[PDB]
RNA sequence: GCUAAUCCCCCAUGUGGACCCGCCCCUUGGGGUGUGUCCAAAGGGCUUUGCCCGCUUCCGGAUGGGCCCGCGUCCCAUCAGCUAGUUGGUGGGGUAAUGGCCCACCAAGGCGACGACGGGUAGCCGGUCUGAGAGGAUGGCCGGCCACAGGGGCACUGAGACACGGGCCCCACUCCUACGGGAGGCAGCAGUUAGGAAUCUUCCGCAAUGGGCGCAAGCCUGACGGAGCGACGCCGCUUGGAGGAAGAAGCCCUUCGGGGUGUAAACUCCUGAACCCGGGACGAAACCCCCGACGAGGGGACUGACGGUACCGGGGUAAUAGCGCCGGCCAACUCCGUGCCAGCAGCCGCGGUAAUACGGAGGGCGCGAGCGUUACCCGGAUUCACUGGGCGUAAAGGGCGUGUAGGCGGCCUGGGGCGUCCCAUGUGAAAGACCACGGCUCAACCGUGGGGGAGCGUGGGAUACGCUCAGGCUAGACGG
RNA sequence: CCGAGGGUAGGGCCCGUGACUGGGGCGAAGUCGUAACAAGGUAGCUGUACCGGAAGGUGCGGCUGGAU
């Protein structure tokens, strides 16, 4: 009336747990650092893409990204960004 | 992974293996990859083993793994033989 | 199995004598030597033309009470022969000789084969040493027909090998007498035997 | 006309059935080397280019077997059958390995191939198939 | 290698798309006689380069879009409205096969 | 027609209609008979044929036939049936199978035993 | 409320990899490179300055998959028009990745008599059954793929699932309780029940092969290896064999003289299925231990569910036959009884007082632990006719024109080479089939080998015919 | 936001069944007449129209598959 298939699934909800929690952070400081490139600030706006590129391969690192989804989720955070720089500028930091 | 074990064949009580290299998940019996010889257990004919050396060593070369019961058949059919 | 019954209404209804018994049927106490006639009620009755079909059940009938055999077992036999090389008819012939009982009736060992199969099925034959039971067993060229020292010690088999001295067996067979042991050297051709059968009118039958 | 080909078959057809010494067909550079092979296996007496009207023609002597006895004293044909296989309605295409034995060998296949007007016998000797243009016998 | 069919333009009333019309012919399997069949395909044309008629060659490709999964090879020939008028007047038709 | 017309319109592979439609696939189907009684034969034959009607597990309830001499059969006995029309009976479609059921075999029956359920003497 | 790690996180190092910008090669997002930026890791065990199992990051291989394309895949046209995420574009979202898969906007398109849309039926194939072949029918068992896991939806964890014996939610149903509340998912092996014409043991074993975990011992394995049941099928075998009357009784027939069953029986000899006793497997040598170097190699041992079965050896009893048919097709004939009754019946047709046609008997025919029936498939059916049919009167020319699409098209010469044909080459899994040999005492079954083809991808080749483009002709056609 | 589904409302296709009713098939030993087959006793058949217990009759045009 029992297995330790039960075990397996009680592992899964800690796991998701630590995963929803990297990958919320990852996008809200993927938009702030989005949010502050197109108001530059252009220091702040590297600045933080930064921590959230960071966080992104941090996450791949683990079983949250897989290599290709962090590498797929940097290469629009960046065009986003310096886009957005390249309307006023310039780029204060790095980057780059 | 990739393996080189023994699918029975023959019938009830009339045992007929064949070596073979395989997926460890296919069904014994099932679609394999390429045959690399054969192999009677109850030994009625004069040759109940033979294997191709020169393939048998390819797929373990890029690394097959034979099963405990095959590499006693493999040996005996010296692929071991440095 | 086989058929087993009363084997003398067989000969009265085909019209010739099938050497069935062994020593009865040279007798003149022999069914068609005294009534050569149909089984039955309307034996004496004059007979009507026989259909086309008539004919060929006939000799099919023929060929196969010869040897006693049961009709599935005959048409696959047929069937064998009628895949395979050459002259069906030979082949069929052939193959319905090189039955262990039919060896061993034709190496003389037995009086009829109907007296060949309890000999091979009795274990009292063997063939290239082994014992075989079987009457069916299929002949090849070079199987040496052997009686079981077991079973050589014995009358039945002493009386029809006192009769084997001298008697000839077809080109496609050796003996040697006294030893109880013969060979089968090749496949009977048509020529060999003379069978009261055109099996030309065999195929026929099956072709329907 | 929507069949050129056929028509010659035919128009050789029709007049051996009434024995004409020859008879005429409107000329073409295809239909001559059907008739080539046609005179060369022996169906023929042979052919030649004329003109009728100023219009260029094939006329075509024709042959048949010997006198005969009893009440129909009407020789036998040297051409007994011959007919269409490949039409314009359906193209009848053949590789080698599956070109057709007229008549168990007494008769030809004519066939168009990729290296002239061939028999069924030259098709297997030449090694190629294609379009079966009739067969004669 | 990538498939190569060639076929005619016989709509260019999509941006940076157009319609190809591919023929083929085979002999009726079981019946001989050689039989036409054609398909239509929508390519891809980043430039809009092809106009109605364009007789072109396209390639199997890479999903550009749904239903789009050929890009246009090679100009093959310009102008044939001949063919595109056999198309259409069988579209035409269709309006008198109804009821 | 053209060979031109075939590719068109093909030819029409034409289907078999049952002869046994309240069997509906199945080899034998079971029912309960209804009304047991006797019928008139059509020309140029002239009888009294025992027939039942049966309703059938298949949903239907079709006419049977009664073969053999005398029957155990009446109302709300349960009955076996197999295919086979009785020509001269029109509607009859189905056989009754003697030695299932509430249908008993044939008494003294000697010939033909197992076409009419009937056990082998002594 | 305490605590460990191969649990979790932080800094570092950067072989390398990830991203943006630039550039060289390439040509869809492939490879390299420079600047900036970003990213690692885990230890455990014994004989302990050395091994073993691990861990991290990266490149390649191999294997298993995702997605996309060409061609092929049933019935109804009494379904003829279908379509707003619809077709395409721009920009994002999303994924391992392409994509209207999803969103916003823009354009107004997309599909359809070469059958769209709608309805009906079906999981597809290797193959299987039949058939001379062509073709028809079919997809159980075995192998490949798909789909599903009470009915639906959804995601989580993960290399991989939107997961049969994992999770959430809604429904139906059922159950349990202490009436306060809760639980389940056999289309896993058995088994129960209902339905039905009908389909199995709540068996035995991890010894074998394969699988999961572990350094290993070993543990788990209703996969599987076997056993049980059911003539369901195929195959082998048995109920005996030799002798034995011008021929018992019994029964049938009869011209009353006789004819039949019938060498059949009786009886004589001979053999010895069953059974009783003795011995008793092949399947099992690996892992492991020893030495060697935990490798190469050599040597040692353990273990058998089936099973004391098969089988080998000794003794040894004459030991189951049934079913259908006997008018013609179609093989097998007589008597009695009934009297258009009872009944038979696949078709033709039988029975109304002389029935080889009903029922019984004798005799006969055919098969034989089977014989018959029903149902369905193919065949006979050249009766959907490609092979291989027809339309004056047999079923069948449209009442007649005109013409759309389509189908088909004269003579000559060139170019292309699409059809077409040839060669090379890859694929065409295994099993099945075919041929040969071999293992079970034969066969069925099974093992080893051999021959292949269609069909498609590829390269090369040919040009007669069909095609296409080009240039001519006048016989068809039209015009003066 | 979308969303299993539940609910309300109006459509479409199919199946089953229904007082009663239309003809159809078979049964057959009933009833009425005799339309067709011969020149079938008014040559027949035909499309159409009207009429009559019923086969059928008649008008109009058509066919010979009409005797003489
Ligand atoms: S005795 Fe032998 S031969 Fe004479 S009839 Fe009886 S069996 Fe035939
Ligand atoms: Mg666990
Ligand atoms: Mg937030
Ligand atoms: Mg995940
Ligand atoms: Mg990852
Ligand atoms: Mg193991
Ligand atoms: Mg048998
Ligand atoms: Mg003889
Ligand atoms: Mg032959
Ligand atoms: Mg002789
Ligand atoms: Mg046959
Ligand atoms: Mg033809
Ligand atoms: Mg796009
Ligand atoms: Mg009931
Ligand atoms: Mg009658
Ligand atoms: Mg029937
Ligand atoms: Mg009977
Ligand atoms: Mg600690
Ligand atoms: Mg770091
Ligand atoms: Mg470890
Ligand atoms: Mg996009
Ligand atoms: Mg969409
Ligand atoms: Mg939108
Ligand atoms: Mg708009
Ligand atoms: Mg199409
Ligand atoms: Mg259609
Ligand atoms: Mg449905
Ligand atoms: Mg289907
Ligand atoms: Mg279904
Ligand atoms: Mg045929
Ligand atoms: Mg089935
Ligand atoms: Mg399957
Ligand atoms: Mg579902
Ligand atoms: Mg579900
Ligand atoms: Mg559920
Ligand atoms: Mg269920
Ligand atoms: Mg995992
Ligand atoms: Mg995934
Ligand atoms: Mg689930
Ligand atoms: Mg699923
Ligand atoms: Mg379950
Ligand atoms: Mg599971
Ligand atoms: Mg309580
Ligand atoms: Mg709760
Ligand atoms: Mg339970
Ligand atoms: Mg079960
Ligand atoms: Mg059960
Ligand atoms: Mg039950
Ligand atoms: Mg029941
Ligand atoms: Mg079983
Ligand atoms: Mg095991
Ligand atoms: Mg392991
Ligand atoms: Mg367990
Ligand atoms: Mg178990
Ligand atoms: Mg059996
Ligand atoms: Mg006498
Ligand atoms: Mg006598
Ligand atoms: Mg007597
Ligand atoms: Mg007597
Ligand atoms: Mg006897
Ligand atoms: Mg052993
Ligand atoms: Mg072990
Ligand atoms: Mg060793
Ligand atoms: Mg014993
Ligand atoms: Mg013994
Ligand atoms: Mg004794
Ligand atoms: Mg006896
Ligand atoms: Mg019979
Ligand atoms: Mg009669
Ligand atoms: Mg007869
Ligand atoms: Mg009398
Ligand atoms: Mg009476
Ligand atoms: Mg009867
Ligand atoms: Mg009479
Ligand atoms: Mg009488
Ligand atoms: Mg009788
Ligand atoms: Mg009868
Ligand atoms: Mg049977
Ligand atoms: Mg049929
Ligand atoms: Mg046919
Ligand atoms: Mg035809
Ligand atoms: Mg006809
Ligand atoms: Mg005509
Ligand atoms: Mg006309
Ligand atoms: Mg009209
Ligand atoms: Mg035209
Ligand atoms: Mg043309
Ligand atoms: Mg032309
Ligand atoms: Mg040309
Ligand atoms: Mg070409
Ligand atoms: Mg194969
Ligand atoms: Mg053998
Ligand atoms: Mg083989
Ligand atoms: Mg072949
Ligand atoms: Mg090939
Ligand atoms: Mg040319
Ligand atoms: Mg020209
Ligand atoms: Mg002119
Ligand atoms: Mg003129
Ligand atoms: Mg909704
Ligand atoms: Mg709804
Ligand atoms: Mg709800
Ligand atoms: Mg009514
Ligand atoms: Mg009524
Ligand atoms: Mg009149
Ligand atoms: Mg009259
Ligand atoms: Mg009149
Ligand atoms: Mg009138
Ligand atoms: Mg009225
Ligand atoms: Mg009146
Ligand atoms: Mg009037
Ligand atoms: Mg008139
Ligand atoms: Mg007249």
């Amino acid at each position: 009336r029992n297995l330790s298939a039960l075990k397996r699934h009680r592992q899964s909800l800690k796991r998701r747990l630590r995963n929803k929690a990297k990958k919320s952070a990852i996008k809200t400081l993927s938009k702030k650092a989005i949010q502050l490139a197109q108001e530059g600030k252009a220091e702040e706006a590297l600045k933080i893409m930064r921590k959230a590129e960071s966080l992104i391969d941090k996450a791949a690192k683990g079983s949250t990204l897989h290599k290709n989804a962090a590498a797929r989720r940097k290469s629009r955070l960046m065009r986003k960004v310096r886009q957005l720089l390249e309307a006023a500028g310039a780029p204060l930091i790095g980057g780059g | 992974m990739v393996k080189i074990r023994l699918a029975r064949f023959g019938s009830k009580h009339n045992p007929h293996y064949r070596i073979v290299v395989t997926d460890a998940r296919r069904k014994r019996d099932g679609k394999y990859i390429e045959k690399i010889g054969y192999y009677d257990p109850r030994k009625t004919t004069p040759d109940w083993l033979k294997v191709d050396v020169e393939r048998a060593r390819y797929w373990l070369s890029v690394g097959a793994q034979p099963t405990d019961t095959a590499r006693r058949l493999l040996r005996q059919a010296g692929v071991f033989r440095q | 199995g086989r058929y087993i019954g009363p084997v003398c209404r067989l000969c009265r209804r085909e019209g010739v004598k099938l050497y069935l018994k062994g020593e009865r049927c040279y007798s003149p106490k022999c069914a068609m030597e005294r009534r050569p006639y149909p089984p039955g009620q309307h034996g004496q009755k004059r007979a009507r033309r026989p259909s086309d079909y008539a004919v060929r059940l006939r000799e099919k009938q023929k060929l196969r009470r010869i040897y006693g055999i049961s009709e599935r077992q005959f048409r696959n036999l047929f069937e064998e022969a009628s895949k395979k090389k050459g002259v069906t008819g030979s082949v069929f012939l052939g193959l319905l000789e090189s039955r262990l009982d039919n060896v061993v009736y034709r190496l003389g060992f037995a009086v009829s084969r109907r007296q060949a199969r309890q000999l091979v099925r009795h274990g009292h034959i063997t063939v290239n040493g082994r014992r075989v039971d079987l009457p069916s067993y299929r002949v090849r060229p070079g199987d040496e027909i052997a009686v079981a020292e077991k079973s050589r010690n014995l009358e039945l088999i002493r009386q029809n090998l006192e009769a084997m001295k001298g008697r000839k067996v077809g080109p496609w067979l050796s003996l040697d007498v006294e030893g109880m042991k013969g060979k089968f050297l090749r496949l009977p051709d048509r020529e060999d035997l003379a069978l009261p059968v055109n099996e030309q009118l065999v195929i026929e039958f099956y072709s329907r | 006309l929507t069949d050129p080909i056929a028509d010659m078959l035919t128009r050789i057809r029709n007049a051996t059935r009434v024995y004409k010494e020859s008879t005429d067909v409107p000329a073409s550079r295809f239909k001559e080397e059907i008739l080539r092979i046609l005179a060369r296996e022996g169906f023929i007496k042979g052919y030649e280019r004329v003109d009728v009207d100023g219009k260029p023609y094939l006329r075509v002597y024709l042959k048949y077997g010997p006198r005969r006895q009893g009440p129909d004293p009407r020789p036998e044909q040297v051409i007994h059958h011959i007919r269409r296989i490949s039409k314009p309605g359906r193209r009848v295409y053949v590789g080698v390995k599956e070109i057709p034995r007229v008549r168990r060998g007494l008769g030809i296949a004519i066939l168009s191939t990729s290296k002239g007007v061939l028999t069924d016998r030259e098709a297997r000797k030449l090694g190629v198939g294609g379009e079966l243009i009739c067969e004669v016998w | 290698p990538k498939k190569v069919l060639t076929g005619v333009v016989v709509s260019d009333k999509m941006q940076k798309t157009v319609t190809v019309l591919v023929e083929r012919q085979f002999p009726h399997p079981l019946y001989g006689k050689v039989i036409k069949r054609s398909k239509k395909y929508l390519a891809h044309d980043p430039e809009e380069k092809y106009k109605l008629g364009d007789v072109v060659e396209i390639i199997e490709s890479r999903p550009i879009s749904k239903r789009k999964r050929f890009r246009v090879l090679r100009l093959v020939e310009s102008g044939r409205m001949d063919l595109v008028e056999k198309y259409l007047i069988r579209r035409q038709n269709y309006e008198s096969l109804s009821k | 027609p053209t060979i031109n017309q075939l590719v068109r319109k093909g030819r029409e592979k034409v289907r078999k209609k049952s002869k046994v439609p309240a069997l509906k696939g199945a080899p034998f189907r079971r029912g309960v008979c209804t009304v047991v009684r006797t019928v008139t034969p059509k020309k140029p034959n002239s009888a009294l044929r025992k027939v039942a009607k049966v309703r059938l597990t298949s949903g239907y309830e079709v006419t049977a036939y009664i073969p053999g001499e005398g029957h155990n059969l009446q109302e709300h006995s349960v009955v076996l049936i197999r295919g086979g029309r009785v020509k001269d009976l029109p509607g009859v479609r189905y056989h009754i199978v003697r030695g299932v059921y509430d249908a008993a075999g044939v008494k003294d029956r000697k010939k033909s035993r197992s076409k009419y359920g009937t056990k082998k003497p002594k």
